[PDB]
């Protein structure tokens, strides 16, 4: 860490990197794949509202 | 000759519009029905070519 090297048994630093990187996994996913069909979808809105 | 009304110049652009009227219910409108034909609308000009895709779908429609 920032001003500290913190001492830690693996027990605490094993599952640290096991359920943080699955968790991120999860939410990358989800924004992503809804960037595309945002776009799919924006792409025929920006069309009609600019009048 | 002695006009007891007035007188327009104009017809607009088109002809036999029933442009013989006895009964004239007088609309004087400032705004055109003509804003624009093409994409871009009659006072919002664009050289920018994603703005101008915004457009074209309603400035035909705002008319209408």
């Amino acid at each position: 860490v920032g001003g500290v090297l913190v001492e830690r048994t693996v027990k605490e630093v094993l599952p640290a990197l096991e359920n943080n990187k699955e968790q991120i996994q999860k939410i990358i996913e989800t924004l992503t794949q809804q960037l595309q069909a945002k776009g799919k979808e924006l792409n025929e809105f920006r069309e009609k509202h600019n009048i | 000759s002695l006009i007891r009304g007035l007188v327009l110049d104009h017809g607009a652009r088109h002809p036999d519009m029933k442009k013989r009227v006895e009964d004239a219910y007088i609309l004087t409108c400032n705004v055109s029905l003509e804003y624009e034909k093409t994409e871009v609308n009659s006072g919002f000009f664009y050289k920018s070519a994603e703005e101008r895709e915004k457009l074209v779908k309603a400035e035909r429609k705002f008319i209408e």
